[PDB]
């Protein structure tokens, strides 16, 4: 299911923002 | 009318954005409790103003490391418009100075902790739990990109619950006023327009389409576009296409079509009819706009309470000296701070 690979993903916790 | 209240509302800002408020109280004036969040060029901590007893979170951010990140100008921006602006869903900025080391800035404690830790926690929200939160980051761009700010990191992570269970939108870092394009690449990797990713001038039209990230994602529990690196992420964005949950109402699904529309001539927010289109939408048709600027319509989740300065709602961090050097760094560079 979509849940179950999301929370296997390693994008689960505090995402940072992108910069240089 | 809208319309009134915001031409008195951007009176208000240029004042404060004309001449910045500046040197505002001092770090021997707070007592400092707990550190509330941790990152890169600096850090979040509940404090206590002596004073008067009242609790702030408190962003300290160490001017070296700033320069090291090319976050000068973005830093500026920050305190420039956090000073001057004033919004029932935005963390007021009370205090702001600097030291030898560090820049602060004080703003009010939000206790039910961040939308990211209860959204993961619970899974996901109804749909008008989602709705309440949605409805106040509508009017809270509405009254920004009135004043010419875009605001360019909406996400979970940056949204504070307080005690009544209403939404601060905290994390101006990467705020802007500008009339106009601008092209800066920043942001957080789920939630970028195609514009941001292809290096295209954008405007404020990317904060609508955050918007439909951040709905999708209460709504579902996950964001619309994920993968483990972020470049697997924005060939999805760019892709143009998404796929809702079966148990997205039909209403949902429509709102989130026309907000992550990689059409900017169609992307609601970006018409001729600006955010009356969101506002006047199917989705939004149970909301009373003016009671959810007024606080008075009920939150769907209130957070624990167990005193003023409770930081229970919030993870916890090793705690680090506050340190101030001898000498006086980077003078120059933040002189206007
Ligand atoms: N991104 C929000 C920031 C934060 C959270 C967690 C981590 Cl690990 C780093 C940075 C934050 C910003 C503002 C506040 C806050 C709470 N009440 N008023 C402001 C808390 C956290």
């Amino acid at each position: 299911t979509t849940y179950a690979d999301f929370i296997a993903s390693g994008r689960t916790g505090r995402r940072n923002a992108i910069h240089d | 009318s809208v319309k009134e209240f915001l031409a008195k509302a951007k009176e208000d800002f240029l004042k404060k954005w004309e001449n910045p408020a500046q040197n505002t109280a001092h770090l021997d004036q707070f007592e400092r409790i707990k550190t509330l969040g941790t990152g890169s060029f600096g850090r979040v901590m509940l404090v206590k103003h002596m004073e008067t007893g009242n609790h702030y979170a408190m962003k300290i951010l160490d001017k070296q490391k700033v320069v090291k990140l090319k976050q000068i100008e973005h830093t500026l921006n920050e305190k420039r418009i956090l000073q001057a602006v004033n919004f029932p869903f935005l963390t007021k900025l009370e205090f702001s100075f600097k030291d030898n080391s560090n820049l602060y800035m004080v703003m009010e404690y939000a206790p039910g902790g961040e939308m990211f830790s209860h959204l993961r926690r619970i899974g996901r929200f109804s749909e008008p739990h989602a709705r309440f939160y949605a409805a106040q980051i509508v009017l809270t761009f509405e009254y920004l990109h009135s004043l010419d700010l875009i605001y360019r990191d909406l996400k979970p992570e940056n949204l504070m619950i307080d005690q009544q269970g209403y939404i601060k939108v905290t994390d101006f870092g990467f705020a802007k006023r500008v009339k106009g394009r601008t092209w800066t690449l920043c942001g957080t990797p789920e939630y970028l327009a195609p514009e941001i990713i292809l290096s295209k001038g954008y405007n404020k039209a990317v904060d609508w389409w955050a918007l439909g990230v951040l709905i999708y994602e209460m709504a579902a529990g996950y964001p619309p576009f994920f993968a483990d690196q972020p470049i697997q992420i924005y060939e999805k964005i760019v892709s143009g296409k998404v796929r809702f949950p079966s148990h997205f109402s039909s209403d949902l699904k429509d709102l989130l079509r026309n907000l992550l529309q990689v059409d900017l001539t169609k992307r609601f927010g970006n018409l001729k009819n600006g955010v009356n289109d969101i506002k006047n939408h199917k989705w939004f048709a149970t909301t009373d706009w003016i009671a959810i600027y007024q606080r008075k319509v009920e939150a769907p989740f209130i957070p624990k309470f167990k005193g003023p300065g409770d930081t229970s709602n919030f993870d916890d961090y090793e705690e680090e000296e506050i340190r101030v050097s001898i000498n006086e760094k980077c003078g120059k560079e933040f002189s206007e701070f």
